Formats: C-alpha cells, structure tokens, sequence
C-alpha cells in the first residue's frame, strides 16, 4: 500500500509534465500550422 | 482645402487633393451626408491622392463627393464635462443627451510622454479592496490584466474601483469600450446609474464612457482607445490627477487594428496578426504611465486566443502589464466576493522596497498559508490544525462588501484603508483571533467589524 | 531643384519613403526630411530611392523635400557619451544638454577579421557566484542571456555594470570596464527606473544608456543595437575595454520582421525573414578582443533573448545560440521556488570563459563543478548521501541578492567554505545566513589575506593553509 | 568593356552595359573602391542590363558607378602555395603575409565530375569514436555528413576528426569555414601554428584555409564553399593524391542563397527558400567527391534550423553524403556526448559483405536493444521502469547501458568533459558492445560504462564504486 501510493504519485507528477509538455507541443504547432498556410496564401497572390 | 474622393473599396477611401495633402493622421471631413463621417489619412499613395480609413460606413458615397480637409488629427471634447457622458470614437455624443460642452478639445493621436518626462516613483494605487491592496497591488501609472469572462462579477469590481478611486483619493475614471456589443454597453451604462457613479441630475459623476461599438468599421474600434485615452490625459497633463484609465477590450484593440493592416493591403505577420503588432501596442500602452504632473493607471480586460498565453497578441500584451486581477469561478462558487483568486493576481509592486517591509511580509505570509492550506486538503497535527484554521479565516476576510451592491443587497459597503488590510491579516496569522469564531470574518471591511461581529453573535 | 544632392518624396505610409532625384546617394547613406527626420537610403533603384524612415512616418509628406547628408549611416562616439541617455541616432533624451562627441563610426561597419584578433584571456567579471565561478565570462566573449519574461534577465546585466565600479575608480585603464546599455523595445518608465538604479550605485558616469522603446518606430529599434556596437568599438579600438548589454534581441528581431513584412520580404519560420539570422551575426561578430597591435582593447556583448516557455529550441534563440560563445539561461520554475539568480547551471555554458577566469576561481569552482555535476542525478546510502549533502549547500551559496555584487576573492572565500567542507555539519537552511555573517568577518578581520589572493590571483600553500585556520575559528565560533 | 550600376539592394546590384554585355558567372570589378569589390553577373535582365550578386558589402556604391568586365569568372590562386595560407572568397590572402604566388589561377565555378569518373572503392575509416565505428562507418574517399541543431556539438566533433583522421592521414587538407565564427577560425589558424600542421618559416604546411564566416554579406557566404572546393580540387587532380576537406558549415551555403533568393525576386518555396535550393546545392555538392583520378574524404557540418530535420535545408543533404551522423540535442542534455543518434546515423559500409558478418551482426544487435527502449519510452515516462516485464527491464538495463558506453571522451572537449580523451580500436569497440549484449555486465552499475574507452574502463570503474 505504501508503494503503491508512492508509484502513484510519482506517475501523477510525470503526467502532469508530460501535460505541460504536450500542451507546449500542441501550441507550437497550432501556432505553425497558422502561419504556414498565411505564408503559401500570400505566396500565391504576390 | 478640399479634395474628392477617387475611390471607395469598403472602409477604405482614397482622396485626391489639389494643393497641399492632409498629413497621415489628419481627420477629413465627408461633405454632404446626414450624419458625421470622418476619414483617417493612412498613407500618402503619389499623385496627390491620399488612402484613408473610415471611421463609419461608407454606403451611398460618390467618386468626386468633396472631403474636408480638417486640419488636425480626430479632435474630442475634453475636461470635466465629458465625466457620465458618453462619446464616440470621433467625439460625438451618443447618449442623446446633447452637446459635450466641454472649454478644450484634444487630438487622439499624442505622442506618448518623452523620456524627461518620466517619474521613476513607485507608488502604490490604493483601491481600497483587500484581495487586490494586500496581494496584488495596483501601481500609479500601470497596466493591470483583468483576467476571468463573465458571471464573476467583473462589472462590479470595475464600478467599485470607480467608486473607491475617486473616493479615496479624488481621480476620475475613463471607461473605453473597444468592441462594446451594443447590448452590454446600455447595460453598463445603467449599471453605473444606479450605483452613482454616473449622476444625470448633477455634475457629480465619477466616469467618461467612451464606446467603439462591435458594428463600426475596423478604424473606429482600432482608434477608439486612443480617444478614450485623451480624455484621461487631460485629467492628468491639465489637472495632475492620478486616473483611472479602463480598456475593455485589449484584445479587440489588437484585432481590430489587424483588421485596418488587412484592409490597407499591408501583408499580415506570425498567425495572421498586423506586422505592425508591437508598434500598434506600444504607442498605445506607453501613454499610461506616472509623470511629473500626474498617473495614469490603466486595468485592461484580457481575452486569450485559444488559451495560447504564447500567441502573438497576449504575449505582446503582457509585455506592458505590472499586474494581474484573476477573477474566478471557482472563488465565486465559495461565495467570495469579489471573486479574485488570491494566488493567481500577481502584481511586480509585490516587492519589500516598493511596498513596506510589513507589506511584504504579511501578503508572503498570506500566500504561504493559503498554498499549505490547499496541501492540507490532500490529507492533522496541533501545528497543521492551527494553520487550517488560520487559513480559513483569512479566506473569509479577503471577502468584502462593496458600496456599489448597497442597494441590491441592502448590505454596508466598505472601503478599507491599505494599514487597515495590513494589520487585519497580520492579526489572524498570529493566532490572535483562533480564540474567536470562523464565520464572523465573511462579508465584513475593517477588522474592528469582524470582532464586533463576534462581540455580537457571541 | 538639385536633383543630384535633393529629391522629393513620391509615396509615403508602409514605413518607407519612395524618393524622387537625389542622383548622387550612396546606398545606405543618411539622408534628411524637411521636418528634421533622418533615413536610410535603401533601396537605390532607376526612378526612385527607397529611404527607411528613422520617426514616426506621419512628419513625412508627399512633396516634402529630401537632402543627401554625404555620410554612410553613422554615429556620435567618444568618452563624452558617457553618462548620458541618448536615442538610436546618439541625440540626447535626458534634458542634460549637447553630447561633445566630435568622432563619429559608421553604425554597419564590419567585424574584425581573423587577423586583428586574439583569445580571451582577461576576465570580464559580474560578480555574480553562479556567473563567475561556473559560467565564467572573459573580455571579449559573447555570452547570451536566455529566458522567459521576468526570470532576472535584466538583473544579470545591471549586477555586471554595477561592478566595474571597483575597476572603473581605479587608475589603470587597462582593467577598467565602459559600459554601454541598449533598451530595444522596453517601457521608457523600465528605462528611467534602470538610470536612476545605476546613478544611485555611482555606475552611471561609466555607462551610456542608448534607448529605443516600445512607442520608438521600429527602424529606431532596429537601430538601435548597431549604435551602441559602434559606441562600444570606440572604446575596443582605442585600446579600452567596453562592455554591452543588448536588453533585447527578441524585440530588435520583431522589429525587424515589421519592416521587412512592410517591405513586402518573403516570412519564413514564424513570419521572419530570411536573414534575421544576419541580422544578430553581423552585430554580435563585432563583439571581440583585439591583439596587441591593434591596441589590446575588447568589446564583450550580453545579448538578452526571450523565451517562450523554456522553449530554447525556437527559430530567433537558436540563431542567437548559433552566434554567442555560450549561454546563461535562466529558468522559470527555479524562480518560482525561490532560486535566485534562476540560473539553471547544467544547462548554461561558457565556451571560451575558463581561459578568462582567475587561477583562484578556477580552483574552488572546478571542484564545485565537479561536485554539483555528481549531485544532478542524486536529487539512504553513504556514498550518495554524501553527494547529496554537499550539493544542497553549494546550491544555498549559488543563491544572491540584487544590487551588491561580489568581489573575486570575496566569492573565493565563500566558495571555499563550502567545497572544502565546512557546511557539512550545519543544516542547508542555515548557510544563507552563514555566508553573510562569514562575509563581513574575513573583510573586517582578514583584509591581509584577501588583498593576497586578489593581487596573486591564486591560492598558495600559505594562502590554503592560512584560509584553513580562519575558516574552522570562525565555524566554531559561529554558533546560531 | 565598362558598365553603369542603375540599382542596388542589399547584395544585388543591377548593371548596364553600352557595348558587349558579360555572360552569367562572370566576374565585374566596381571602380573606385578602396578594397576589391567583385560582382558576379546572375541573370541577363534585359536592355544590356545584368543581374548580379555581390561578393562584399555595397554599401557607398551610387547609381551610375563604373563596372568592369573582368572577361572571367573569379578566379583564384591554386596549387602548393595555397598551403599554410589563409584565403578569402574571391582568393585574397588574408593572413597578413603577402601575395599567394601560385603557377597557376582556376575559376570557382567548374563543372562536377562526370559518372564515368565515379570510383566504386569502399574502404573503412576507422575514427577511434566508438559509436561511430560501430554503427555508422565512415570510409575513405567518402562523403561524411555531421547533423546538428545549435549547440550540440557538430564543430567539435569535426575537430575531434581533425585530430583523429588528419594526423593518420598522408596527403593535403583543406577547411573551409562557411558562416561560422570569425574566432573558431582564429582558434583554428593559431592552433596550427602551434602544433606545426601550419608553418610559418618552411614549406612543410600541410592545410589550406578558406574563410568567409557569419560577418560576411550572403553573397560572400553563398560563393566561399565554392572557393574551398576549387582548392581541393586543384590536390585531388594536378596532384593525383589523397585530399581532405572539411566544411563548417555547408548549411550556410542554403542560408545564403535564400536570402539572395529574396532580393533577386524569385517567387519562394516552401518555407521561404529559393526554388533552386535543390539544383543550387546538387552543382554544388557533386563537385564534393572522390573520382578515379584523386581521393576527397570530405567531413560537412550540417547546421539544423530549429532543430527540424525535415527542413528542407538538411532533408535535402542527406542524399549528398555516403555516411551520416546525426546529433540529437535530447541525447546531449542526458549528457551523452558525443551526442549521436544511433537509430537516425547511416553508412553505406554498414554491410555484412564489407565490415564482415561480426561487426555488422552487433551493431544490428546494438541497434535493436536500442530500438526495443525506444518504443517503451511511452509507458516509461509514465509509470517508469518498474511496470515493465522482467523481459523488458533486462532490455532496458542493457539499452541503457550500451547508450553509456555509446559515450566517449574527446581529446578536444577535455574543458567539458573533465576527462582525458580516448581513442578506441574498432576490435575494442565491437568486443566491448558484443559483451553487453551477450549480459556479460548486466551485473554492473549503468554509470561505470559512461564516458570510457575501452570495456576494461567500465570494469575498472564499477569496481571502485563498489
């Protein structure tokens, strides 16, 4: 019981930065995939 | 002079001048339709033709309908007679009350205050509110985020500051509505009635209303901010006041002037923002601050893309805060009011120097009470008991009574003192109120009011 | 009328000024509006020339009449800047009259080649324990500052500066330090606050602010950096040692992307352009330490670059990584916790300071190195627990107030306490508190062997064995 | 004869011509600068006017400025005098001592050897780096290429090879420093004074330098790769002899060009480069190689925007180069140094008929163990190593180990590592990794394999430990 709840809260805490870390992730490429498509846009019109 | 337009592609006019050209910036004047339309000069295209924006649609115009030259940038009326007014972009009334009599008009555009000019005094805005004074401080000349959406009492905490800055100190407000839907700004207005800090009757009202309402041209809510801004540059630069300068919202500003980039063919930068993003900000931000004559201090209502605190516009943003105002949820849920989180709000005044020693110390000791309380939910001993106890006590005394909810609740609002917040909490961390009950420290100001609280309900 | 010397402007609003006439410019030469603006001739083309506009576009006209100035883009420079808060093109702001500066350097002017260079050698110290001990910085070097908002950035700089105030009151010219601060895109409010600290600290007769900020049009921004490189290579080349802080790159960059995006350049990664890269390597190449027969002198640079989230990996800081000679990178989660200054060690790097760092300092910190090396991947049994104990307490003196930096020998002392192992026995949350009180005993008793270890630059056998003794007195001494 | 500038941006610089207009690549020399300023004509625009790129700054030029037609495209000196010399991209000394007296000159542009010129040779060259010689073989007279983000260690890699391969090698070198800093090139120069590779009294030099590092203009940085190539290739064929090159960094050849793309007015490619980026760098990189009449064993750093290898500046490159090592900046900050990825570097050597059915079948092995980790690191960072089977904690004991012994100190990197510098045989290297993988160590600590040479260090060290 007691290693289980210390397995337990060390896998919460890695969640929780691999969370983080995938939240990070995800905005960088939110944010990438924006600007790619406005850059072949104003590509294609200049 | 007058010139004649020589083309109209939606919000953007084109206008060709005989003799000498409007300045970029110069105000022109529409000649011939009902109402008032002004267009803001952009660009100098050649040819002796200038682009503008409009600043209200440009539906039913004619090539060659003659434009008026006006000789300065957009002028509004500003001074005391602007205060439980409302005004438009270009400084028209719009509240149906007449004429804004005031003796001076101001250009929009103003260069921010030069380096000379700036005070390095750092000084603490008291609001009078005890969540915000003790934890996260409002500072002379600073931009505050206003964090949270709606049903968390945004309003009134705005309406209170209002109420307790003019109150305490005797600085007027400026309410900038940037993308107001039109709904909420008669709600707003009504509101403000009520509560007092706008009086119809006499000249007693505590805040300028100035609306950029969302169905106006890009122009209008991109420069609505700038009006809203001059108006409070009088009551400092002209009356050295230390006002209240409200921007709600920042966001719609930025978006609003990526709107005016697009319009104007100007190529759009990183997720489809302005490439002038920064600049657009900057000019902006830079003419709230502490000068020799006097503040302004600005709280500005923040709206997050995607929740992305990474992208452009919030990132930009947050470059020219100095604090946090969080208001929640979950803390109004708890029947905390107002529902200001007291470990999200930050403010960079927070610190043993600018604020005194006992400031410091008494807000750090808050902070670390109310983070152990939260790792003691998990879960006590006599020394963890004791801080359990402390610590709900202490979130009940951040709760208050405002003087703008007097008459719905029929409850006396309180306005605290910054040394009266101070000493109230610092005497619930020394355990010198364990000895009294829990509950007697919700919905009350001064700490004197929580013991007779106690006296009488013994 | 003079189509050769003067032209008129033909269009005007994307930040650009398209020019009639002036036949006779030469690319990138300052030329002069008639409301007193300067600009850049840019673009040389055969009807019209494109002039990046150093202001607020508004003050420029259609018509307005522009003059040639005869001078590739330029610069004030000399010892009369110093003090004074000046803009992106050197004209005073801070109301305390003309700048006498007669010399004036072009703002793009090349970095040194190979040739006219040597590797540094002399250290260039903050005073700061974590920077000088395990980052250390030489004359010369280019060491970038990286990190999130508000993670100390800026008090890195400001320490740095407040430093050479030992050096700078000193006679040999040799070992002092100029200053020169560049604020690219910061609150003007930042700025004052940032003069008034350094006048208060006496540093501000040693340094030259050069200020272009959030409401300044961006080529001043853009600028800006350049113009105080060339105010910081008066002193390179005159023999002198100068040192610059770029506080920071990250806004310089906006900036710039602002004006090539108005030029209508083709964006790469996050709408930049494709020679932001140039943009930072042709400024920070200037940055050097020149041989003897160039005079000796040297130019240190602390460029400052923004994160967001940690993230290093972005295009604008791993350019600037790709320049520098290593990094100090500061962490937020370490801030949070109280770790200040938030300098993550493991990931900083000096590529070229250890050369530059002082035998004594090379000593007591290459063996708290090695123990702090041998403690990031312990944090029970002996053999760890040792590794463990030692290392908490060399984190607690790697801890450091603002505004009072350190004397070299000072932080030899205090770093000597702590690797030889005298903190063992007294608890981790006692030894901020020791340092202080050890402090103030080795320069109110002790000044003898200080001044030694200063003068030397080494701890001698005399110098151990005599710090020995004074270390356990004062240990047992030391009671609460 | 004469022309007249009519435009100038940045590096470009329009020029008409009255009578007889240059062909494209040819060299112009702009009148009355104090230092020689060539233009290289690009395009032929149209109306005698020519397009061209410049090789320094253009700042102080003026419409109408006189231009020469040189009659050739820049030429620079070539043979043994090169030798101990440093030079610029248009061929100046720049070392301060004088004229490079050479016999005779070579333009930079020349055509890539032809197929029939292709040599089949595949021999080993051992390098002494264990990871290296194990997994991802290097040989001689191939193309090497060394992937890296900012910071990760590509330079010193290419000086630790320097050290290695140099030394044992008999024949010329040449490095060319291609956007990097002007001080590594400092470093380097002085260095070989110091240890006499670079004679400054005697003809006994046995490198060439060419220079055009990251305070150059892009035109500059596109052509001095170019300038490096010329020299080599003077070694490998009016020498017939074993030639190496070294280049940091190829990457700044691509840069370069994309930002002269964009003052040119090309319609851009993906990610804001030039159309060319493939063609540009296919004319350059085919020039880069071995052919029967001489040997280049070429080392490229190959510098990693954003540390994205699918841009299309590295993703590019890879099909240029014969052996690849790819550093990985999540490798690095575990402290594994040097930092290759040994599931992402290859060799076309890396063959059983070649290396022999032993070294072939351990590194396979290593790689596989490796892989196994790999596709766990999922459920690991999780719930860590103690969820897995006790088949899968025996993988992931191993895979770790061998990612240690994978480390190895650098004679260069001593200041970082704090160790001595190792050199392994390549027998060493494949008996050391067969021994783990057999679990003949699987009773050892993790950290007595990290940052060693030999296996018997790895002994040694577990045994002070315990």
């Amino acid at each position: 019981q007691s290693a289980r709840m210390t397995a337990m809260d060390n896998a919460s805490k890695n969640a929780s930065e691999m969370i983080d870390k995938l939240t990070l992730t995800f905005n960088r490429t939110r944010q990438a995939v924006i600007t790619k498509e406005l850059i072949e846009i104003i590509s294609g019109a200049a | 002079t007058t010139g004649r337009i020589v083309a109209v592609i939606g919000a953007v006019v084109d206008v060709q001048f005989d003799e000498g050209l409007p300045p970029i910036l110069n105000a022109l004047e529409v000649q011939g339709r009902e109402t008032r339309l002004v267009l803001e000069v952009a660009q100098h295209l050649g040819e002796s033709t200038v682009r503008t924006i409009a600043m209200d649609g440009t539906e039913g115009l004619v090539r060659g309908q003659k434009v008026l030259d006006s000789g300065a940038p957009i002028r509004i009326p500003v001074g005391p007679e602007t205060l439980g007014r409302i005004m438009n972009v270009i400084g028209e009334p719009i509240d149906e009350r007449g004429p804004i009599k005031t003796k001076q008009f101001a250009a929009i555009h103003a260069e921010a205050p030069e380096f000379v000019e700036m005070s390095v005094e750092q000084e603490i805005l008291v609001t009078g509110i005890k969540v915000v004074d003790l934890l996260a401080p409002y500072a002379k000349g600073g931009k505050i985020g206003l964090f949270g959406g709606a049903g968390v009492g945004k309003t009134v905490l705005i309406m209170e500051l209002i109420n307790n800055v003019a109150k305490a100190h005797g600085g007027y407000s400026v309410f900038a509505g940037v993308g107001e839907r039109t709904r909420e700004g008669n709600d707003l207005y009504h509101e403000m009635i009520e509560s007092g800090v706008i009086n119809l009757k006499d000249a007693t009202s505590k805040v300028a209303l100035v609306y950029g309402q969302m169905n106006e041209p890009p122009g209008a809510r991109a420069r609505v901010a700038l009006t809203g801004l001059t108006v409070a540059e009088y009551f400092r630069d002209q009356e050295g006041q230390d006002v209240l300068l409200f921007i709600d919202n920042i966001f719609r500003f930025t978006q609003a002037g990526s709107e005016v980039s697009a319009l104007l063919g100007r190529i759009p930068s990183a997720v489809g923002y302005q490439p002038t993003l920064a600049t657009d900000m900057g000019t902006m931000q830079e003419r709230i601050t502490t000068t020799k004559k006097g503040s302004i201090t600005s709280v500005q209502a923040i709206y997050v893309p995607a929740d992305d605190l990474t992208d452009p516009a919030p990132a930009t943003t947050f470059a020219h805060l100095d604090a946090t105002t969080v208001l929640s949820r979950a803390i109004a849920e708890l029947g905390i009011y107002p529902a200001v989180d007291p470990l999200d709000s930050t403010s960079r005044i927070m610190d043993p120097n600018i604020v005194g020693s006992e400031h410091y110390d008494v807000a750090r000791g808050v902070q670390k009470i109310l983070q152990d309380y939260k790792s003691l939910q998990d879960i006590l001993s006599e020394e963890d008991k004791l801080t359990v106890s402390r610590a709900r006590k202490i979130q009940r005394f951040l709760s208050q009574p405002f003087q703008v909810a007097e008459v719905f609740t029929g409850h006396l609002g309180k306005l605290v003192p910054l040394k009266e917040t101070i000493k109230g909490f610092q005497q619930i961390l020394a355990g010198e109120y364990d000895h009294l009950p829990e509950q007697a420290f919700y919905m009350v100001g001064p700490i004197e009011e929580a013991v007779a609280k106690a006296d009488k309900l013994a | 009328v003079d189509l050769e010397e003067t032209g008129r402007v033909l269009s005007i609003g994307d930040g650009i000024a398209r020019v009639h006439g002036l036949r006779n410019v030469q690319a990138e030469e300052m030329v002069e509006f008639s409301s007193g603006l300067k600009g850049m001739s840019l673009n040389l083309e055969p009807d019209n020339v494109g002039v990046v506009v150093f202001g607020n576009d508004k003050l420029i006209k259609e018509g307005d009449i522009v003059k040639r100035t005869g001078a590739i883009v330029d610069v004030p420079v000399g010892e009369e800047l110093l003090g004074r808060v000046v803009d992106a093109l050197g004209n005073a702001i801070d109301g305390k009259g003309p700048i006498g500066s007669k010399a004036r350097r072009r703002v793009g002017l090349k970095a040194p080649g190979i040739i006219p260079r040597i590797s540094v050698r002399e250290p260039m110290q903050t005073g700061i324990k974590a920077v000088d001990s395990l980052v250390p910085i030489g004359r010369g070097q280019r060491e970038l500052i990286i990190g999130d908002r508000q993670t100390g950035k800026t008090s890195i700089a400001i320490d740095t500066i407040i430093n050479q105030k030992r050096f700078n009151d000193g006679t040999d010219e040799k070992k002092k330090l100029y200053c020169i601060y560049v604020a690219i895109g910061q609150k003007r409010s930042t700025v004052a606050q940032l003069v008034k600290r350094l006048t208060d600290a006496d540093a501000m007769k040693y340094t030259i602010v050069v200020s272009a900020t959030a409401s300044d049009a961006a080529p001043l921004q853009y600028l800006a950096p350049y113009s105080g490189c060339s105010m910081g290579e008066y002193f390179r080349d005159n023999g002198k040692h100068a040192l610059i802080i770029y506080d920071d790159l990250s806004k310089q960059a906006v900036a710039y992307r602002q004006m090539s995006l108005l030029l209508r350049r083709p964006p790469g990664r996050e709408a930049y352009p494709g020679d932001v890269f140039y943009l930072h390597s042709r400024l920070l190449e200037r940055a050097a330490k020149m041989n003897d027969a160039f005079g000796g002198g040297s130019l240190t640079a602390l460029p400052v670059i923004e994160t967001q989230a940690g993230d290093v990996s972005a295009y604008i800081p791993t350019n600037v990584i790709s320049i520098t000679d290593g990094q100090i990178f500061l962490e937020t989660e370490l801030f949070y916790k109280g770790i200040r200054p938030a300098i993550n060690v493991g990931l900083s790097v000096s590529r070229v300071g250890s050369a530059a760092q002082t035998r004594a300092m090379k000593q007591v910190a290459g063996t708290m190195k090695l123990e702090l090396a041998q403690y990031r991947e312990v944090a029970l049994d002996a053999a760890t627990q040792q590794l463990l104990s030692r290392g908490v307490r060399l984190t607690e003196l790697l801890k450091q107030g603002q505004y009072s930096p350190m004397a070299i020998e000072e932080q030899v002392a205090v770093i000597y306490a702590g690797v030889r192992g005298y903190l063992d026995k007294l608890e981790p949350s006692k030894i901020t508190k020791f340092e202080n009180a050890f402090l103030s005993h080795v320069i109110s008793q002790h000044q003898a062997l200080l001044s030694k270890i200063r003068t030397d630059g080494k701890i001698s056998e005399e110098s151990d064995a005599k710090l020995k003794e004074i270390v356990t007195n004062f240990l047992a001494g030391f009671e609460a």
